[PDB]
């Protein structure tokens, strides 16, 4: 339509890219998280070993 | 003094908005585009 709805679509694509950015960060943050927490809930004390 | 007269009035409301010309019926159809 105009010169500014392209900027509106730009903000639209930018905020959905930011939201999928938050997911593709925090999903893998949780992957790191539960790998560490599972490795704590398997790894015995070194002094026991 | 008062008379019936053809008077110019505009058409749409936004050049800045989508001029789809549905604009009410489309979003009321929004289950199907």
């Amino acid at each position: 339509d105009t010169l500014l709805d392209k900027l509106l679509n730009a903000d639209a694509v930018n905020t959905v890219l930011r939201a999928v950015k938050n997911t593709a960060d925090a999903m893998e943050r949780g992957l790191i998280d539960t790998f560490l927490r599972v490795l704590l809930r398997h790894a015995p004390p070194c002094f026991v070993l | 003094s008062i008379r019936r007269t053809g008077v110019k009035t505009p058409a749409s409301y936004g050049k800045f908005v989508l001029s789809k010309e549905n604009a009410v019926t489309a979003i009321a159809h929004h289950a199907i585009m």
